[PDB]
């Protein structure tokens, strides 16, 4: 969608899990791997990677 | 006039300045343009032919992100793309009243995205016949190409204006760049309105550990 507050959201998350990047369980780490995918997808290209 | 370069081509405007990040592509440039000069320079354009091509005069490697519109205002262009110095054109009163929103600056006389620090504004087509976008779209696109694609080496984020205009832009690029693809200003809905575009481009670029961009720098008081 691109546009909407809801990536917006995300992004921000994707963000801030990025800042951290110091995970605790799989939950997290796999947030952040499947907002990496999700945000490579949308936007074809972004600054980091799946770790 | 030193970072400042000049090339002659064989169709009005005659001499093209670019500043030094443009070399590269300069050539081909030349090459392309006077094959279709002519056919382009048998309307009346937006903007004139001496001003088709002033934004090569911009720096590139200072630059984190473009923002792009499908080609020039259908009238009055100045060669800047989205610039209305009487702060009269659509478009650009509406990209200033997102900037407000989003940044709290209520009073302001004028917004400009070619002042702002790490900007480029730009027109994917450099002419349109006077009153009708789109109308040279058929004569610009190998350089529409070739500029964009040299834009996109310097800025880490790409943000088109044009959910139509610009639904096939990937295609029109080789390497991958960050490409955000957001409302036309003048969309049904108040969509644009909506469009959370500019604030989506800075997690972006920090995301890329790039500085985010200082919308308010665009005001004019």
């Amino acid at each position: 969608a691109m546009t909407s507050s809801a990536d917006l959201t995300n992004l921000k998350e994707l963000l801030s899990l990025y800042k951290s990047l110091r995970f605790s369980d799989s939950a997290a780490i796999e947030k952040y791997n499947s907002l990496v995918e999700w945000g490579t997808s949308t936007y074809w290209k972004i600054g980091v990677q799946k770790v | 006039q030193d970072p400042m370069n000049s090339v002659t081509v064989s169709h009005a405007p005659y001499t093209i300045t670019y500043h030094d990040d443009w070399e590269p592509v300069m050539s081909q440039l030349v090459e392309f343009y006077n094959e279709v000069a002519s056919w382009l320079l048998r309307d009346e354009t937006s903007p004139i032919p001496d001003k088709f091509f002033i934004q090569l005069k911009q720096p590139l490697r200072n630059k984190r992100v473009c923002v792009c519109g499908i080609d020039p205002y259908p009238k009055d262009g100045t060669g800047v793309p989205f610039e209305s110095p009487n702060f009269t054109k659509k478009s650009i009163k509406e990209i200033a009243s997102s900037i407000s929103r989003l940044t709290g600056v209520i009073d302001y006389k004028g917004y400009n995205l070619n002042i702002i620090d790490g900007v480029i504004p730009w027109n994917y087509y450099l002419s349109c016949k006077l009153g009708e976008t789109k109308s040279h779209a058929i004569y610009w696109d190998k350089i529409s190409k070739l500029l964009l694609q040299h834009i996109t080496k310097h800025v880490s984020v790409l943000y088109c204006l044009g959910k139509t205009d610009f639904s096939n832009i990937r295609a029109k690029l080789e390497s991958p760049v960050t490409t955000i693809v957001g409302y036309h200003p003048a969309a049904r809905d108040r969509q644009f309105e909506k469009d959370r575009s500019f604030e989506i481009i800075n997690v972006l670029l920090e995301l890329d550990n790039k500085v985010p961009i200082n919308w308010a720098q665009g005001f004019i008081y």
